[PDB]
């Protein structure tokens, strides 16, 4: 819905039939603390979520 | 001669007092009891009081 | 003594006791099991969980 003086929507459209594409951002795991720090060398390795 | 460095990094948080399961601090005994009500009945009007 | 042959679920216990739906209920024929001295008044002192 909108008012005919502009194009800005007043209430939006949502129904049961729409797709729902969720985008998920993640924290970069190369920049963690990890206090025991023994399981990876920080030069020849990189870390990635799964 | 000493200067700040100032970057961004994820550090471990403060510990929160966790919730533990009941089987830890509650000991189970050997005594079993039974309890059952008679029957529950109700007659009324189905639409409005 | 052990059980009578019909034991049944002791008393139906209707929920809404004052209505026009159910019939008259709640101890209309009073078979003893009570104190015989009910006709002679006293001063009751309830000590069920005073101990």
């Amino acid at each position: 819905i909108k008012k005919p003086n502009n194009n800005k929507i007043l209430v939006p459209k949502v129904s049961g039939l729409q797709y729902r594409v969720f985008r998920i951002h993640l924290p970069d795991p190369n920049k963690f603390g990890f206090p025991d720090t023994s399981f990876y060398n920080p030069d020849t390795q990189r870390l990635v979520w799964a | 001669l000493w200067l700040p460095s100032e970057a961004t990094v994820y550090l471990p948080p403060v510990p929160v007092s966790k919730v533990v399961s009941t089987d830890e601090y509650v000991a189970r005994t050997n005594i079993y009891y039974h309890a059952g009500t008679s029957r529950l009945l109700a007659v009324g009007h189905p639409y409005f009081p | 003594g052990l059980q009578p042959p019909p034991g049944g679920t002791l008393e139906d216990t209707y929920r809404f006791v004052t209505s026009q739906a159910i019939a008259c209920q709640k101890h209309t024929p009073p078979a003893p099991k009570e104190d015989p001295l009910k006709k002679y008044t006293f001063w009751e002192v309830n000590l069920k969980e005073k101990f």
